[PDB]
């Protein structure tokens, strides 16, 4: 208690917030601050020295910066390659550990209907158990290292980027992403998948030098997802044997999560008109009719 | 329309109007107004006034259901005595006399513990049948006592859907909710429904937990009366315990009339479909078994080997494989690797044999010794090795029988109110030698063997070991054992004080007082209460660590069905073992991405011991994310410790007491290492 | 108004016509503003 108790000084009335930089295995460490004032000391206790994660702000002080602790602040063949590729790392390792590949390149995917709809039917399939993260759009590339750094503590994970596409400095930052993504001076990491709409806008050197493995173009509309993307939303419904799905996923064109939510939303709203708690298939389409005209309209 | 006109009519007290007025408000009363009625201040006077005054008091409790009370609203019912598809029906009946019923039922529920409200909550229930609309009737009449009568009534033309839901609910409720004594009469009820009904394995699941003679008789001459059948016959084996299991084929070997129940009686039905099915339509290739082969060293790795080897089974070749791998090895699973031949084969009882001879009678003991375990593994059916282990059973001072006993009376219990081998068992537990296992083996075979007993046995039993606990203290390992084995036997109690009883029975140290509270631990099936949840908050401050891991160990003895619960603030604590004790209550259950993050925090901490808890958790939880944690503990590790559990893992990874009983007491696996050769004798590993 | 039309492509929208100085419309609002202000009672606010 008394010697817990005796290192009061250091926490006490001179004590200062500033920031580490790096640790040092020769036990005195490197700190900094606004006018960017380096002290190296004995490490003390309180300590983790490994969970740390420096680069973050730590505590000194106005004595000779002892410090005394840290304070925290028709696809099927094609997704089921790529079912092989992401979801390597992961249940059903048998057809893995026996030899194994690992090709940690990442993937890309594209297609003609676009707008994100078989991008994110893709996407929410890996959404079961994981931490999932969402980049859309694309001073230099700050933003994008933090991305990066940030996805290098979050490795363990899947990472999905969507919606890639003066004029100079974005050939320049495309260059730079593609040398980062490259792993030079980095081992494998996380899994980055590129997802865009039009292949022929991007340049060669986002194919050969970004993936090693594999790309596939897109065939059809892939209904089937799509189908088990309608089932799953209307899992929670309720829907009649006279409804069939296929005509109606295959009217819809490029819509999203949010939209069909809102269709659906809408078709359960006109739904309550009759007072009925099952949605039929010309209530659908009607209700349907109303997003379908308001996006076109303007 | 506008209520002026008729405003002045309530006011004459005159017979006349009122008697002319009501047909209209009736008529009104639709729904009960175009308003809030606040007519009630106005005609409040009328509370005083009193043939047709039964229709007034009809509208006095209609205007008072109206507004609100907590008391006066069903006294104009009750004194009215009612008399002389529709939305009007529907509407002053259903909801109405819902809650006016329900707080009348509730409030009588709650106050005197007559036949008026009776008849008419029969009524009710009747019109209620007519509404058609359920669950919302059943989750209203939980708490409420006429229940069998009503619920046999209710059911008449309709079958599936009403006996599914309202048989899950209230059972859901039972294990939840709804306190043990209605336990009882829920499954009589459910007893009498279900026989009256269809689809066998839901009365096969009241004889699960009821643990009835005669339930499993019904349903064999159910069965018998129409005519898959190997299947049912398996999980009614699943289903059965040992008590209801004797009765079955004591009844069934008296009588039974098909041959075919003294056929079941023989086992091996619910082994042969196993086998063959496995071989056929399911493959392994070489690579496992030659890597993990050949990572195996030290002795210690080996023993890992002989675990694994022996609990692998399609592969027999392993166990074909090379010589002098059994000598170069010592005692320490020499047990192990003599039990091996008796793990590794659940069938082929001639073959067994023929297997086991060449180590029976050989120049080692531990060899003839752990034979014989085998032999009690093998078979649970056969019970021919009795004898020759029954004569040899008294050892005088120090012999090899004493070995032989561990493993032919263990591998009896595992084979298992019989008196004979409790006669024989007397001088067992009357020699009081100072090996652990003997009294150990004693307590988990006569322990597995006295589960599904009713209402335990006071008698010179537990009186007598009781007696010879408290002869002499040493070694509290067997105060640690013993109360294990004593509360299988004391499993399955409804009614039994013995809980109380012992409080009281046996005041004393820490020591006998752990093993008190270790038998008030297992005298708790649970049931819906804040009792065990105070009683569990009081006692989490307690000094003693050891009942403290006990006692928030049976957490998961008690809410493992409900898993919503089952995360709790334990993790978060400054207790060392009490983020083992979290760690041991993640379960057997499907281990989800929440029991995963769990053991993702709980994979990496400083002491060995959770170190040591971490992976088998993880493997009996869990059957790349099996072999993510493996990973990490070769990123950990590149001690031997570490090396044997996470193999004896690598191989784990590829309420019946059955399963209940190895691992609680495998909760003791802090201890010398002599016991590592017990460790391999669980029986919840399928 | 128009940039507004450009911003809401006929969307969600309310329209009502606006007139300035309709006249009727005049009258009452005059009579509002001479509410507050100090007016006399022999002055014709109609032809003005």
């Amino acid at each position: 208690e008394e010697e817990r108790s005796k290192v009061d000084d250091l926490r006490g009335t001179p004590m200062s917030v500033g920031t580490l930089e790096e640790i040092i295995d020769d036990n005195h460490a490197i700190v900094s601050t606004s006018v960017g004032s380096e002290h190296y000391v004995s490490i003390l206790s309180f300590v983790d020295k490994d969970l740390l994660e420096p680069g973050c702000s730590v505590l000194l002080n106005h004595k000779v910066h002892a410090v005394i602790g840290v304070l925290m602040d028709g696809l099927d063949n094609q997704i089921q390659e790529i079912k092989e590729s992401v979801e390597l790392p992961l249940t059903h390792p048998e057809y893995y550990e026996e030899m194994g590949i690992k090709p940690p390149k990442g993937v890309i995917l594209y297609g003609p209907p676009g707008t994100g709809k078989t991008l994110l039917a893709k996407a929410v399939a890996n959404q079961t158990s994981a931490t999932f993260l969402r980049v859309v759009g694309s001073d230099g590339p700050k933003l994008v290292r933090e991305l990066f750094r940030v996805a290098e503590e979050h490795a363990p994970s899947i990472v999905f980027i969507d919606e890639i596409d003066g004029e100079r400095e974005i050939q320049r930052t495309m260059l730079e992403l593609l040398n980062q993504l490259d792993g030079f001076d980095s081992r494998g990491d996380v899994k980055v998948i590129m997802a865009t709409n039009r292949i022929e806008t991007l340049d060669p050197a986002l194919i050969r030098p970004g993936r090693i493995d594999r790309k596939i173009e897109f065939p059809l509309p892939d209904e089937k997802t799509k189908k088990r993307i309608f089932q799953i939303h209307t899992s929670r419904m309720t829907l009649a044997d006279d409804v069939t799905l296929d005509d109606l996923i295959m009217a819809k064109d490029d819509l999203s999560g949010a939209d069909i939510k809102a269709i659906c939303t809408e078709a359960g709203l006109m739904a309550l008109r009759e007072r009925r708690m099952k949605v039929t298939n010309e209530d659908f389409k009607k209700s349907k009719e109303n997003v379908l005209y308001k996006k076109q309209e303007g | 329309r506008d209520k002026a006109p008729v405003q002045p009519q309530q006011s004459p007290a005159a017979a006349p109007g009122g008697t002319d007025e009501k047909p209209s408000g009736k008529e009104r009363r639709d729904a009960g107004d175009k308003d809030k009625e606040q007519e009630l201040s106005e005609e409040d006077k009328q509370l005083q006034d009193e043939l047709y005054r039964p229709a007034l008091e009809e509208l006095r409790r209609q205007i008072r259901s109206s507004t609100t009370s907590m008391t006066s609203v069903p006294k104009p019912l009750k004194f009215l005595r009612p008399h002389y598809n529709k939305r009007f029906a529907a509407d002053i009946i259903s909801v109405l006399a819902m809650t006016m019923s329900g707080e009348r039922e509730c409030l009588k529920y709650r106050l005197v513990g007559a036949g008026e409200v009776a008849k008419e909550w029969q009524e009710l229930d009747d019109a209620e049948k007519v509404q058609r609309e359920p669950l919302l009737t059943l989750v209203k009449e939980i708490v409420p006592l006429l229940m069998e009568i009503e619920q046999v009534d209710m059911l008449e033309k309709d079958i599936d859907e009403n006996a599914y839901a309202k048989v899950c609910l209230y059972l859901t409720s039972c294990v939840n909710y709804v306190p043990e004594p209605e336990n009882s009469a829920l499954l009589r009820c459910a007893l009498g429904v279900f026989r009256k009904f269809s689809r066998f394995p839901e009365a096969l699941r009241l004889a699960l937990m009821l643990n009835d003679m005669e339930l499993v008789e019904d349903i064999f001459t159910s069965c018998k009366d129409v005519v898959m059948l190997g299947r049912h016959g398996v999980f009614l084996e699943l289903s059965e315990d040992v008590e209801e299991y004797e009765d079955l084929t004591e009844i069934m070997s008296n009588v039974q009339l098909n041959s075919n129940f003294l056929a079941l009686a023989r086992e091996l039905d619910i082994m042969e479909p196993k086998v063959p099915d496995d071989i056929y339509k399911t493959h392994l290739e070489n690579n496992r078994f030659g890597g993990s082969g050949s990572q195996v060293d030290s002795a210690r790795m080996n023993l890992a080997s002989s675990f694994v080897n022996g609990f692998v089974n399609q592969d027999k070749l392993l166990t074909d494989d090379g010589n002098k791998w059994l000598y170069k090895n010592k005692d320490h699973g020499m047990l192990s690797a003599a039990a091996s031949l008796g793990m590794i084969l659940l069938w082929d009882v001639d073959g067994g044999l023929t297997q086991i001879d060449k180590y029976l009678y050989s120049s080692e003991d531990y060899i003839k010794s752990g034979a014989l375990l085998a032999c009690g593994i093998v078979n649970s059916g056969v019970r021919n090795e009795c004898d020759p282990a029954l004569a040899l059973l008294s050892d005088y001072v120090l012999h090899n029988s004493n070995t032989m006993r561990l493993g032919s009376i263990f591998g009896l219990g595992l084979a298992y109110n019989r008196e004979d081998v409790l006669t024989l068992l007397l001088p067992v537990m009357g020699d009081s030698k100072s090996s652990m296992e003997v009294a150990g083996v004693t307590a988990l075979a006569c322990g597995m063997i006295a589960v599904g007993s009713c209402n335990g046995d006071v008698t010179s039993t537990i009186l007598q070991t009781i007696m010879e606990k408290s002869e002499t203290e040493l070694k509290d390992t067997y105060a640690r054992w013993l109360p294990l084995g004593l509360g299988l036997n004391h499993l399955g109690k409804g009614e039994a004080i013995e809980a109380i009883l012992a409080a009281l029975e046996v005041v004393s140290e820490p020591f006998r007082s752990f093993a008190n509270t270790l038998v008030d631990v297992c005298a708790y099936a649970g049931s819906g209460n804040v009792l065990k949840v105070q009683q569990l908050l009081h006692i989490c401050s307690e000094h003693f660590d050891s009942k403290e891991k006990e006692e928030d160990k049976d957490k998961k003895e008690k809410k493992d069905k409900d898993k919503k619960e089952a995360p709790a603030d334990m993790g978060a604590h400054q207790g060392v073992a009490v983020l083992g004790i979290a760690l041991i209550a993640m379960g057997e259950e499907i281990g989800a991405e929440m029991a995963l993050r769990t053991f993702g925090h709980l994979l990496r901490y400083g002491e060995p011991t959770l170190r040591r808890a971490v992976p088998l958790a993880l493997a009996l939880i869990s059957v790349s994310h099996d072999a993510d944690p493996e990973v990490s503990y070769n990123s950990i590790f590149a001690a031997r410790l570490a090396a044997m559990l996470r193999q004896l893992a690598q191989y784990h990874a590829k309420k019946g007491t059955l399963t209940l009983c190895p691992y609680h007491s495998d909760r003791q696996l802090m201890s010398q290492v002599a016991v590592a050769g017990l460790l391999t004798v669980l029986v919840s590993f399928l | 108004i128009l940039d507004s039309a450009l911003l809401r492509p006929g969307r969600i929208d309310r329209k009502i016509e606006f007139p300035p100085p309709n006249e009727e419309a005049r009258l009452d609002i005059l009579k509002i503003h001479s509410r507050k202000m100090n007016l006399t009672r022999g002055i014709n606010l109609r032809k003005i």
